[PDB]
């Protein structure tokens, strides 16, 4: 997938 | 002789590839899509690629593009007749022709691929011989391939012998803006379904216009095809001998000859456009077809397409006989019709709004095409006069054989 | 029936020709 | 993952080792670099599924180059399968042995190929001579040693029709790559049997029977009218290679025919209606069509000289295809078909392609050019297209009444007016250029000429080299025809291209024009203003020495790109 | 009424390129139905909807006249709906914002912040040329309001109006008087902007805006002071766009006088030490500051400070700080020039690093750096980079190194061979431009023909393909056919020149096929020159000319005509009109 | 200014845009594309700066869809990354774990946010806590 994960891992 | 055939996929992906001479890198096949990207993007791409000294020819599939690269100068035509006989293969072997069936029947995929062909050379390209010797679900190579009957298998057993032939007709008519016919050009298909017992040889027999002239009955009615292309199980040196139509039948369904000459008859189907556009207003689909065919054949499913406007919106259907249905994603109107008798008139009043704003670029002027099919109808006039079925063991086939006329490329230029 | 035609019986060969 | 695979591989369970080859597979197809397990599957390589045999084959083929080294522990397995019962597993083996990339693999396989030379299985024998000449082809020197050329040789006249025709293919792909040292060159009698057994070949096999004949020479008019009546026949097969073949060959054929017999006549009667059929063949072989007719078309232009209807571009047709419908359209044009060319670019002009729309534009000029008969037909098109009010129709339209001004200029001073005020505003090189010498070589049907020059001289300077010289042209010939009034704009035109213009062309050109018209006016005239002669058009027929070459290499790359075989290859 | 979140999952579920402009369309058409009966209701689905489909790709010009109905409309969604269509699908160039005047005006004076400051939004992102100045009052009138929410946007606007109308700028210049005690952050930050758009704009405020750098420096000051804050403290740095504002109102306030720079000097100098590039902020900032001390009359301790900073940032392993370091020392080339000296090391070592953007801010820093003393030892490593470069850099290499030649040639024999070695290999990539000014360089020059001619005519003879070389070899050819061949009249011993080869030489390149009708054009014109500049190869030219006045193209038949003219006509007056062509710079 | 950022993913797709220059959509398109292309034939060690028609570049991208600035060659290069920085956290800030799937749902809420943030290219809203209470004073009106 690679697009539910956060933008800055925050 | 391209160095190996690959199938590809819609994101660049290979479903599956298999090298045949060794002298063309499996890595090729990644610049494939980046070539192809660009041509598009230029207007620039073509089906056989070039990637320096090798060639990557790529014909468009269902869902991949069978990439089949090259190095040397292979027979460009020679690749493409692979490539079809290998998509018809795989539509025979596979009812899809997507991902879904490439990954599925990859360990049958292979040894079909393998046995197809060997050293950029086919070998074997019979949909019922590589079934026969190649399963998804082995025994030595059937003795059919090796034998010069390969398209007529030997020992076939059937309770009754019955062969299905349809004579399918297409109409297809290039009617310019003018109101005036440029290409008018009925292509014959005469394809028989044969499912008997054993091996017969057909004996074809119509009503053909040479051979009623070498016969001496050149005064009747009788089709003269420009062109006539023999099936594969069909003798090309009878027919250039003397006309005779003798082969052996496919087990199945298969196409025995296809007539293909130019039709100087009037359209079977007659249709008018009129475009009362206004100026971002309002728009008029004065549209009346015109049955020129006989009023004893219906042209069932009978749809005439006229392409409405990009923006059009709001559109209003004044028609008398047939449904009308405004498809957004074709940007045209349909004039549906279930069954159109001949000598039908069918008048339609479209009527839709407009934007405001003009459009930023012109979108063209596709031609109109309508999708008449009158079943039972012999526009040609070529009436099959006999089949000659011969067997050895001996037995009384009932042949059958239905005329179907459709429209093929009956397009008339818009306005 | 069958739309597109309905199949009809074909003969073995031409019988005025000999 | 990789450890249970090789735990599964090196198991006695069949199940599991199919299940690990399945897997293996999977992940080789899948983009998975199995080469590592090469080793361990070659211990489990003697199996007696075929299923599993064929899959190990596989990986060896694949897996050889990445692994010579452990390619040398399939030899034994290799030879053990070659004597298989199953014609199948001797046909697989032998089509592994060459598919094997393998210097050392190849030496040893020798003896097997030797051994499978003379399987009487037609399958079996197809696979030898495909394993011979991927041998030949890999090594020469190897293939030339082990003797394969005389069991190629001696395959084409044997039975398995299908076999021989492998053979035939095998030794040809042999002498091709070959340096044509010991030709496999055949006596009529061979043409003879390979076009008896053209009949029973496949489809497959017609291809390289017609091969062999396509390098043959006939040397008697017998000789090639027999085998224009054995080729005759090919025309009317389904397979489109085949029917391309069979006309290369008679085309080929037809350059030792003579004209006064009746067969040159009859080949050209039944060429036509197989150059019809082509042309109605799938998009993918379309352009293959269209660019074997061309190829065609030089050498025999009168067998399609009525074929026009169909070279019409079809709505639905390719871009690619239109092109190639509108290359065939101008090539084949001709004042029976002025009207119908003219109708089907005038239609070919309202496409929303801007390429086609100039591929259409450059067709009708050059249709205008080379007839004269269409000159009013072409000139009345191209102010139709100016008057469109498209600026990629109007620039081709301006480039198209320059470039018929330059060559039938007699009778085209009724368009200066017409193309004096045309939307000159258009800045494109290729239009502003055109109209820039058409004012100045056409400065006597337009009274406004010093006028219309005077907005193009605000940037003369700087506009372009091209367009710079084309500008002071047209001011010297405005001069040196009317200098009334233009005595002041040539003066200005000198002193910007004089002083202003640091270009060395056009620097040159614009002092010689100075010094013209200092040193003699009135010699200017004769001098400037001369009366050029016609206008040598370039010829867009290929030569005829490539033409005979590309009458022979017939469905090959080469003649899709048009050029020669050897300046295409790698 | 379809939902926006709807029309997204339709739009992800569709996998081929033709399903996806299927459904867009299909979308549009009811989109476009639903606008046509005039609906109110759900019309902010409509317009996500349109919206969604624009920035897909998708043709929008039917969805505009529902955006300005919306606009205009008195819903806060719909009024947002029509502000982000006017923004997004509207443009100076759509013409369709006249109407929008209107509605902004209306809104102009809404009660609403937030109708109020999306339309100023909007009229800032959409700026026009006739929008401005029916809404310049407008603007003004909102810049002198007390609102903090309000007075950023204001500013904004202002500054949006001066840019898209630099005359409107002064009615602003009583407006921001006495707005550097605003307590607010963001509206300091934007009477910043505005002060120093309105100094860029035009120097006339240059002298009224520069009595207020006391209290630029004291804010400044008191925001380093400040070091630690809840609100815009962000990696270590309080207010960085603050900072950074204040470090280019400094650097560009003051920029020529030296009372402006001393008041700064102070705070220039407490920033250098007393902040930390550890973070990007940090490292951004001390950028700033370096630059606004290089840009400005700062002291001599500032500019040394200032180029230990760029060396230290230079040295760091980090592309981002490699390209800011490499763009400080290029934009301090002319500026500290000697200082920069130093790091030619670096500059040469940065031409061979793995960054596009380090290798072009290295190359272009080596070649600002190129001196009359460097030029020499520099043309090697330019050259070595040149035939070692990417192809995008080639042709910028070899136009740097003719731009070298040219300015700070050391002498015109070196600076000829270099130009000769940059021709042979370019090849294709040297501009077809700099050819006119290689050709002006060669006739400029009278000293050194006999060299150059032969050095073209070697270069000619081996290759043709090289449109610049090869144009170059033909001028030269033209100038100096005299000089190349020396006593060609006639049979001679053999010599490098024997009248004969320059003819074919130039016949084969008018009828080679690499011809783009300029070099072709310029091998006619020195054919012709050479039936007077030599006498020598004289009867056998005019056939050609003769022959060649045949051409397809308009301007090169109507070119051999006359020189067939000229040939057969004007034999005695050919010279006449042969004289060398005038040199000046 | 910045005179335009837009977000575009890895395999190309763009979930923002915002252009503060006026262009032609023809050729807002092209430079849309080029500029996709330039960042998608970048490598990571690149500086994440490209001098691209003479402006600054940017590209920084903390997941898989990627950002990408255009800004004049009058500021210091960190500003622009920083500002960036800002407006992602001031956007996840706002949503809660922005993911991309997040981001095309919520289109008109990230340009909203995007318009109050910032106007025509330069910065509007230099806290973080202000830029975000007014956000959601504006959502909460209805």
């Amino acid at each position: 997938k690679g697009e539910n994960t956060s933008l800055l891992h925050p | 002789s391209a160095s190996a055939v690959y199938v590809l996929d819609l994101k660049g992906k290979v479903l599956i590839c298999r090298n045949y001479r060794g002298d063309v890198d499996m890595s090729e096949v990644e610049h494939f899509m980046p070539i192809l990207m660009e041509k598009e993007e230029e207007g620039m791409l073509s089906p056989i690629l070039a990637h320096g000294g090798v060639r990557f020819m790529w014909i468009k599939h269902n869902n991949l593009y069978l990439v089949a690269t090259s190095k040397k100068n292979a027979c460009v035509s020679l690749v493409f007749s692979f490539l079809y006989k290998v998509v018809q293969v795989f539509s025979e072997y596979f009812k899809e022709l997507e991902e879904e069936s490439i990954r599925d029947n990859f360990v049958i995929i292979y040894e079909l691929l393998d046995e197809l062909m060997d050293f950029g050379y086919p070998q074997t390209t019979d949909s019922k011989i590589l079934q026969e010797y190649i399963t998804q679900e082995a025994p030595r190579p059937p003795a059919t391939v090796t034998n010069a009957v390969s398209w007529r298998s030997e020992g076939i057993k059937y309770r009754k012998n019955e062969v299905f032939l349809d004579v399918i007709e297409a109409v297809n008519l290039l009617v310019s803006a003018n109101g005036n016919v440029l290409r008018s050009e009925i292509v014959g298909s005469i394809k028989m379904r044969v499912f008997l017992s054993g091996m017969p040889e057909l004996r074809l027999g119509l009503n053909d216009k040479v051979l009623f002239d070498n016969t001496g009955r050149g005064k009747s009615k009788s089709v003269e095809l420009e062109d006539v292309k023999f099936h594969q199980c069909v003798r090309l040196s009878r027919f250039e001998n003397d006309r005779t139509i003798s082969f052996i039948p496919p087990d199945g369904e298969f196409e025995l000859m296809s007539y293909r000459l130019n039709t100087h008859v009037k359209p079977l189907i007659w249709i008018e456009s009129v475009i009362e556009k206004h100026s971002h207003s309002r728009i008029e689909y004065m549209v009346k077809a015109k049955s020129q065919f006989k009023r004893r054949s219906t042209a069932n499913n009978v749809e005439i397409h006229i392409p409405v406007p990009n923006d059009a919106d709001s559109p209003k259907f004044k028609t008398t006989v047939g449904s009308v249905k405004w498809v957004p994603e074709n940007s045209e109107i349909v004039w549906s019709v279930k069954s159109f008798p001949g000598g039908k008139e069918y008048l339609m009043r479209a009527h839709f709004g407009l934007p405001s704003v003009e459009a930023e670029d012109k979108e063209g002027k596709p031609p109109i095409s309508v999708k008449f099919e009158i079943p039972y109808f012999t526009t040609s006039g070529i009436q099959v006069r006999y089949l000659k079925i011969i067997e050895k063991s001996g037995y009384q086939a009932l042949p059958w054989v239905r005329y179907i006329t459709q429209n093929g490329d009956y397009q008339l230029r818009t306005q | 029936d069958r739309k597109g035609g309905s199949y009809s019986q074909a003969a073995g060969s031409d019988s005025a020709q000999s | 993952e990789i450890f249970e695979l090789k735990a599964e591989l090196n198991s006695d369970k069949k199940e599991k080792k199919k299940e690990a080859v399945k897997k293996v597979i999977a992940s080789m197809t899948v983009g998975k670099d199995v080469s590592a397990l090469f080793p361990d599957v070659v211990n489990c390589m003697q199996t007696d599924n075929l299923e599993l045999k064929k899959l190990v084959y596989l990986y060896l083929m694949n897996y050889a180059k990445s692994q010579p080294d452990m390619a040398i522990m399939a030899v034994n397995t290799f030879v053990k399968d070659c004597e298989d019962p199953n014609p199948l597993i001797r046909a697989l083996a032998v089509r592994t042995m060459g598919c094997i990339r393998v210097d050392k693999i190849t030496e040893y396989l020798c003896e097997p190929l030797r051994k499978c030379l003379k399987d009487e299985d037609p399958y079996v024998r197809k696979t030898a001579a495909v394993c011979v000449a991927k041998l030949h082809d890999i090594n020469a020197q190897l293939v030339e040693d082990q003797g394969f050329l005389d069991t190629l040789k001696d395959l084409i006249s044997d039975s398995n029709p299908m076999v021989v025709a492998n053979a035939v293919a095998a030794l040809s792909e042999i002498a091709e790559s070959h340096p044509s040292s010991n030709l496999l060159d055949l006596n009529p009698q061979s043409i003879n049997k390979l076009l008896t057994a053209l009949n029973e070949c496949t489809e497959w096999g017609q291809i390289f029977i017609l091969d062999c004949l396509a390098n043959y020479m006939p040397k008697d008019d017998r000789e090639a009218q027999s085998i224009c009546e054995r080729v005759t026949p090919r025309l009317s097969h389904a397979n489109s290679a085949v029917v391309l073949s069979a006309v290369k060959v008679l085309m080929k054929f037809m350059e030792m025919l003579s004209k006064d017999l009746d067969y040159y006549g009859t080949l050209l009667k039944k060429l036509a209606p197989p150059l019809v059929t082509l042309l109605s063949a799938e998009p993918e072989l379309q352009y293959v069509a269209l660019r074997n007719i061309n190829l065609i078309v030089q050498k025999r232009p009168e067998i399609l000289k009525h074929e026009m209807k169909v070279f019409f571009v079809k709505y639905n047709d390719p871009i690619y295809v239109k092109l190639e419908k509108l290359d065939i359209m101008i090539r084949l044009a001709s004042q029976a078909n002025i009207a119908q060319v003219l109708a089907e670019l005038r239609e070919y002009a309202t496409e929303v392609d801007v390429d086609f729309v100039r591929k259409a534009v450059r067709a009708i000029g050059r249709c205008a050019i080379k007839v004269e008969q269409s000159a009013e037909r072409c000139v009345s098109t191209l102010l139709d297209l100016i008057q469109t009010k498209v600026n990629y129709v109007v620039q081709e339209a301006i480039v198209v009444i320059k470039d018929i001004f330059r060559k039938y200029p007699n009778k085209y001073e009724s368009v200066i007016a017409t193309l004096c005020e045309n939307l000159d505003s258009l800045d494109e090189p290729e239009a502003r250029a055109a109209m820039i010498w058409i004012v100045g070589e056409y400065a006597e049907r337009i009274d406004n000429a010093d006028e219309l020059l005077e907005s193009f001289l605000e940037g003369f300077h700087d506009k372009s080299t091209q367009v710079q010289l084309q500008l002071l042209t047209a001011i010297v010939k405005l001069f040196l025809k009317k200098p009334t009034e233009t005595q002041e704009l040539v003066q200005q035109v000198l002193s910007l291209a004089t002083q202003d213009s640091d270009n060395p062309d056009l620097r040159d050109r614009g002092y010689i024009y100075w010094r013209l018209l200092s040193t003699d006016p009135v010699a200017a005239k004769e001098v400037v203003l001369a009366e050029k002669p016609l206008i040598s058009e370039e010829t867009d027929l290929i030569e005829p020495t490539l033409l005979d070459e590309l009458i022979c290499y017939i469905g090959t790359l080469a003649s899709v790109y048009h050029k020669p075989p050897s300046a295409f290859v790698e | 009424p379809i939902r926006l979140r709807e029309l997204i999952r339709t739009i992800r579920t569709a996998r081929t390129q033709a399903e996806e402009r299927e459904m867009i369309q299909k979308e549009c058409a009811a989109i476009r139905s639903s606008f046509r009966e005039e609906d109110n209701t759900y019309r902010c689905r409509n317009v996500a909807k349109l919206l969604y489909m624009h920035m897909l790709g998708y043709p929008a010009h039917f969805g505009q006249l529902e955006c300005l109905k919306l606009i205009a409309s008195q819903k806060f969604t719909d009024k947002r709906i029509g502000y982000l269509g006017a923004m997004l699908l509207l443009d100076e160039r759509q013409d369709v914002h006249l109407l929008m005047t209107n509605c902004i005006k209306n809104d102009l004076n809404h009660s609403t912040q937030f109708v109020q400051g999306l339309a100023l939004c909007t009229l800032g992102c959409m700026g026009s040329s006739e929008m401005c100045r029916d809404l310049a009052g407008e603007v003004e009138k909102l810049l002198k309001t007390s609102n903090s929410y309000l007075r950023k946007k204001a500013a904004l606007c202002a500054v949006h109006v001066i840019r898209k109308v630099p005359e409107l700028m002064e009615m602003f210049l009583p407006a921001t008087k006495n707005l550097l005690n605003e307590k607010n952050h963001g509206v300091l930050h934007t009477s910043v902007v505005l002060l120093t758009e309105m100094c860029e704009r035009s120097p006339d405020m240059l002298a009224h805006f520069r009595k207020l750098v006391p209290q630029l420096v004291r804010i400044l000051k008191n925001l380093i002071m400040s070091g630690y804050s809840p609100e815009h403290d962000v990696s270590g740095i309080s207010d960085p766009f603050l900072q950074v504002r204040i470090l280019r109102l400094l650097r560009i306030l003051g920029r020529n006088d030296d009372d402006s720079s001393e008041a700064m000097n102070d705070i220039l100098a407490q920033v250098a030490t007393n902040t930390e590039t550890s973070k990007n902020v940090g490292n951004a900032i001390l950028y700033e500051t370096v630059l606004t001390i290089m840009d400005i009359k700062s002291e001599s301790g500032l500019r040394v400070l200032a180029i230990n900073i760029l060396g230290r940032f230079l040295l760091n392993n980090d592309k981002n700080i490699r390209y800011v370091a490499l763009t400080s020392l290029l934009k301090t080339v002319q500026t500290d020039h000697n200082a920069v000296q130093r790091h030619r090391s670096t500059i040469v070592d940065c031409l061979k690093d793995l960054d596009v953007s380090i290798k072009r801010r290295a190359m272009e820093l080596s070649f600002a750096l190129v001196n009359g003393n460097n030029i020499r030892g520099m043309m090697k490593e330019l050259l070595y980079f040149l035939d070692s470069c990417e192809p995008e850099f080639k042709a910028d290499c070899a136009s740097g190194i003719f731009l070298a030649a040219e300015k700070y040639a050391p002498s015109k024999r070196w600076h000829i061979d270099t130009i000769m070695r940059v021709l042979t290999t370019a090849g294709s990539y040297v501009r077809d431009d700099a050819v006119p000014n290689l050709i002006q360089l060669i006739t400029n020059s009278v000293e050194m023909h006999a060299y150059t001619v032969q050095r073209l005519y070697k270069a000619i003879l081996g290759d043709y393909s090289q449109q610049p070389l090869v144009q170059v070899a033909a001028w030269c050819i033209g100038e100096y056919g005299d000089l190349l061949v020396s006593g060609q009249c006639e049979e001679e011993e053999p010599i490098q020149v024997t009248e004969d080869e320059v003819l074919d030489i130039l016949e084969s390149v008018l009828i080679s096929n690499m011809s783009t009708s300029v070099t072709r054009g310029y091998a006619l014109t020195a054919i012709m020159k050479l039936s007077t500049r030599f006498t020598c190869t004289v009867n056998r030219i005019k056939k050609v000319v003769s022959i060649y006045g045949s051409s397809i193209d308009v301007e090169l038949q109507q070119r051999a005509v006359e020189y067939n003219a000229l040939f057969k006509k004007y034999d005695h007056m050919r010279s006449a009109l042969l004289e060398r062509m005038p040199v000046m710079e | 200014m910045i005179h335009f950022i837009l977000l575009f993913s890895r395999q190309g797709k763009l979930r923002l845009q915002k252009w503060y220059i006026t262009l032609p959509d023809k050729e807002r398109k092209k430079i849309t594309r080029e500029i996709v292309q330039i960042i998608l034939s970048r490598g990571h060690r690149t500086s994440s700066f490209v001098d691209w028609k003479e402006l600054k570049l940017v590209y920084k991208r903390y997941a898989s869809l990627y950002f990408c600035c255009a800004i004049e060659n009058q500021d210091n290069e960190l500003l622009t990354l920083e500002i960036v920085h800002r407006y992602v956290e001031l956007l996840d800030k706002y949503f809660g774990n922005v993911c991309e799937l997040d981001i095309i749902f919520n289109f008109e809420k990230a340009y909203f946010i995007l318009d109050e943030f910032i106007i025509g290219g330069e910065i509007q809203e230099t806290s973080k806590k202000i830029a975000v209470k007014a956000i959601e004073d504006s959502d909460m009106l209805q």
